[PDB]
């Protein structure tokens, strides 16, 4: 379970959408004609697309943009904070590299007893930070939807 | 509707007087549990 | 959109050079009144202003003032200064000066938006008679009855919080009442 | 406007409203007076709302109906004025002129011609879009706090159970309990008190002396300002 | 009138599940997961037979949640501080979730129509996003142009500024005018030959509100002609 | 099998429940009879001529 | 000449505004309530908290 959700840390195949690809992602482009959005492979920081002339190329997504069209709001603010410094997620992975060294370290450093307990409370932390990365990829994904 | 334009804001004396709701609701509760010992020490 | 370039003006010539409402304007004066007209855009671009030291009227006002434009069917505000040498007509259309705002974004990602339907005045009022509900029923409970008959009951203060709560969340409780005050 | 009729205008005025906004206007720093109106509607559009423009009521429409409809007019006339058809001195058609304005008036006409070339002539046509009604299923975000609330119930019943057991695994006293309860019953006789004595529970708009004569009408009377209206007072 | 008929959408078997988007029932399926392991890892942490006292198991704590998601109440209470924490906040949680669908699904029961379709000639009036057009050489582009109906005037002034070209050469080329445009355009034409239509296949059109006018379709001879008294 | 009546349970009482109100005080006219043909299968309602 | 001197002035408007609106005790309530629906009201229900 440490290794799937490194994977799934470790690779940019999140969301699949008609994205903007490497052909736009040179802000006002001339001539481009908007390409018209072939998929993109969305990530945990990675906006490449997938299926195009150009994929194969990988650039991070920058959350924060260059000209914000809303009026910046202060809620949002955190939450788009917390989306792209990804830290629910990362404190996760984290929590269960923590749980395998107590799973590691449950043979060895006999009665303690609480080591395999330490182990269960890290287990269900990581999986609480898992659930509230996932909703706020949800809710970043909601917010700016499209046309 | 929101009385946005009255902009009515509740000062430091409504706030109290909620405070004076929940220390008298905790008094009362520690005032039961105290007569409560003095009846059982009347039982024994 | 008072006097408008089409993007087929460069083809089109004379009267049908221009179009737009003062335009549609100048042709609505002509046909009740009766007179062929032309078309003009005065090069200077500039409402009609008597100027400070050469007291020349720049522009339109100017151009009617020197016999060269016979009437100005034009977006031209009445003034003092300009009424007074020449005379307007009573004013068409009306303007003010108005406030412009880049259109404020509208969503409502409203985070705590569950609790929008009630104001805030209901939500503390009923916290408040959370608590007054709950005290009453261990109050009441926990009354004298008459060690065992005083101990019988399972509503302590604690359980008289959870005994309410579980009635607001609609949801079934372990133990009832089991006395008259209380379970009223 | 750097040089308008607009700029004239506050320049004139008395009020003490438009005359604040005059003293603003004549030291702020970037310049809020623009080289021409169709600088200050791009100005506007680029600054996202921290910076507004003021001008004709007809303009201001005009350039909601176009693309990207972006810009919001508000408030009301400030003043009112108006444009007259001009002719010379000695007019020959001058007098039938004001007549065909007339007529071109009351057959509505004028007003036709009007709410045709902005309203539908314009770009953007807000009707078809303002005429979306369509409910829709609920998005996660809609409720993404309720899920947030459960996380943070969830992480802190760990917390409390952790702390309780380590207590566990280390004595309330009557005589302390006595003493606790003079104390709150002293302390909740004197924020009571405090509260029903002193009068600042509501702050809001509200009457003060400039009528604390409800009888006189005192022609504008300073709408209302500010209040800390009280239980047994009101104040301002 | 002729436009594109809108579509009939023919909900599959799971139209229960339209209220609440799909994430939403997977994270609702992930927080009944973790309130049910939480409350038993709260209500088991070796206690100081402590741990015997309480009757949450799993298997049980697993069944409290559910009871209580499906707000018909189960047997088993949670008698922990913290316990009793993870159990109140579960029900207000549940409290929101089950209401939002309740009130989501009364709002998905009432459905109303003709706010996607065109309502008359004055809402083809009202909004030039369905644009239409007339019969070349044809009696009815005739009336429209010189009929004063108010609506009828404004519909020839954007007869006059169309582009491209709303008018269509014959009548099957403006029927498929119709269907090629994905309903963002409409098209005028009789009644007697939109009534044949709409009745022939691929059957994806109907008349919005009704005929504006009244008309006859009469044989026709010369004038003085000798055998139009005969046919008369 | 208690889990899964439960579950529906929720939808059809909420579906039953959904616009209940509006099923109760709609006082609609029947109109039973509606064409010539309709007409013609049934003495019970007479043709006047 | 003296009304557009008085417009030009704002003698008409100040004239205007000042007899109308001072003059008007009775609150305008023009607006009443302005979205169709709003949130519930203490008042709609303070007979069941009494
Ligand atoms: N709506 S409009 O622009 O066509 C329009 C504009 C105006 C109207 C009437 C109409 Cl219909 N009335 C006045 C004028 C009409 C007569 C009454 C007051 C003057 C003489 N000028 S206005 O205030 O400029
Ligand atoms: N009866 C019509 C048919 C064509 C049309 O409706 O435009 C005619 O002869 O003009």
């Amino acid at each position: 379970a440490f290794s799937l959700m490194t994977i799934a840390v470790g690779t940019d195949y999140w969301l699949y959408s008609r994205g903007v690809c490497k052909t736009k992602s040179v802000s006002e482009d001339e001539t481009s004609k908007k390409n018209e959005e072939v998929m993109t492979h969305s990530g945990l920081w990675r906006t490449c697309c997938l299926e195009g002339n150009f994929k194969g190329l990988c650039k991070q997504i920058d959350h924060f943009p260059e000209d914000a069209d809303y009026e910046a709001d202060t809620a949002e603010y955190f939450l788009r904070a917390v989306r792209a410094s990804s830290i629910f997620p990362i404190l996760s992975v984290i929590l269960l590299f923590m749980g395998g060294l107590c799973i590691a370290a449950s043979e060895f450093y006999k009665t303690r007893h609480n080591i395999i307990l330490s182990a269960g409370i890290f287990f269900v932390s990581a999986g609480l930070s898992n659930i509230i990365g996932i909703i706020v990829y949800i809710s970043a994904n909601a917010g700016d939807p499209s046309k | 509707s929101d009385s946005k334009k009255n902009s009515y804001s509740y000062g430091w004396s409504f706030y109290f007087g909620a405070l004076s709701f929940i220390i008298a609701e905790m008094v009362g509760v520690l005032a039961v549990h105290m007569f409560i010992d003095r009846h059982k020490q009347l039982t024994g | 959109p008072y006097v408008m370039m089409k993007k087929n003006h460069e083809m089109l010539e004379g009267n049908e050079r221009y179009e737009g409402y003062c335009v549609d304007l100048a042709a609505e004066i002509a046909k009740h009144c009766g007179f062929k007209y032309k078309l003009t855009i005065v090069g200077d671009g500039k409402y009609g202003a008597r100027d400070a030291d050469t007291k020349i009227w720049n522009g339109m006002v100017g151009e009617l003032v020197y016999g060269k434009a016979d009437i100005a069917i034009a977006p031209l505000t009445i003034t003092l200064v300009r009424e007074e040498v020449i005379d307007f007509s009573k004013p068409f259309m009306s303007l003010g000066i108005s406030i412009m705002i880049k259109k404020p974004q509208k969503s409502k990602p409203g985070v705590f938006s569950f609790l929008d339907p009630l104001a805030y005045e209901i939500w503390m009022c009923i916290v408040f008679a959370y608590i007054g509900v709950s005290v009453v029923l261990f109050l009441v409970s926990r009354f004298s009855p008459y060690q065992s008959s005083e101990s019988t009951n399972e509503f302590g203060i604690f359980n008289s919080l959870w005994f309410s709560l579980g009635a607001f969340m609609q949801q079934g409780c372990d133990i009832s009442p089991r006395s008259l005050s209380g379970r009223i | 406007l750097d040089s308008g009729s607009t700029k004239e205008f506050f320049r004139r005025s008395k009020i003490a409203v438009f005359d604040k906004m005059w003293t603003y206007m004549r030291s702020a720093e970037p310049s809020v007076f623009v080289r021409t109106t169709a600088e200050g509607v791009a100005r506007v559009r680029k600054s996202k709302g921290k910076y507004a423009y003021l001008l004709e009521s007809t303009m201001n429409e005009y350039i909601e109906q176009r693309k990207p409809c972006d810009t919001m007019k508000v408030g009301g006339n400030l003043d009112s004025k108006g444009y007259g058809i001009a002719t010379p001195k000695g007019s020959s058609l001058g007098t039938p002129v004001n007549l065909a304005v007339l007529k071109l008036s009351e057959q509505g006409v004028l007003d036709k011609l009007k709410n045709k070339w902005w309203y539908d002539k314009g770009e953007c046509g807000a009707k078809d879009s303002g005429s979306k009604e369509k409910t829709s299923a609920l998005s996660l975000s809609n409720v993404a706090g309720v899920f947030y609330i459960l996380v943070g119930g969830l992480g802190l019943a760990m917390l409390v159970a952790l702390i309780e057991f380590c207590y566990k695994s280390r004595l309330f006293d009557r005589g302390v309990q006595m003493l606790l309860t003079t104390v709150g019953a002293f302390a909740a006789f004197s924020l009571m008190t405090i509260a029903v004595g002193t009068d600042y529970w509501l702050y809001s708009r509200g009457v003060c002396k400039t009528k604390s004569v409800s009888e006189d009408e005192t022609s504008k009377k300073n709408e209302e300002v500010m209040t800390h209206s009280g239980l047994w007072r009101t104040c301002c | 009138i002729m436009i594109k008929k809108p579509q009939k959408s023919k909900p599959g078997v799971f139209s229960f599940l339209d209220p609440l988007a799909y994430e939403i029932w997977m994270c609702i399926v992930f927080a009944y997961i973790g309130v049910s392991v939480v409350l038993f890892l709260v209500s088991r942490f070796s206690p100081y037979s402590s741990e015997s006292t309480n009757e949450f198991g799993i298997f049980n704590s697993l069944w409290f949640s559910l009871g209580a998601f499906m707000q018909q109440g189960c047997d088993i209470s949670p008698r922990s501080l913290s316990g009793r924490i993870v159990g109140g906040v579960w029900w207000f949680f549940t409290l929101i979730i089950i209401s939002s669908y309740t009130a989501n699904l009364a709002a998905f029961l009432t459905v109303e129509r003709m706010v996607s379709p065109i309502e008359s000639a004055e809402d083809l009036s009202k909004q030039t996003e369905i644009a239409y057009g007339t019969l070349d050489s044809g009696s009815t582009k005739e009336f429209f142009r010189r009929s004063k109906i108010a609506v009828f005037d404004k519909m020839w002034t954007y007869m006059r500024s169309a582009e491209p070209s709303v008018f269509v050469r014959t009548t099957a080329e403006g029927v498929a005018r119709v269907r090629k445009s994905k309903g963002k355009y409409a098209y005028l034409l009789e009644s007697t030959m939109n009534e044949y239509i709409e009745q022939r296949k691929p059957c994806d059109t109907m008349k919005v509100g009704g005929n504006l006018d009244s008309k006859g379709y009469g044989i026709a001879t010369p004038k003085g002609s000798s055998l139009g008294t005969p046919v008369n």
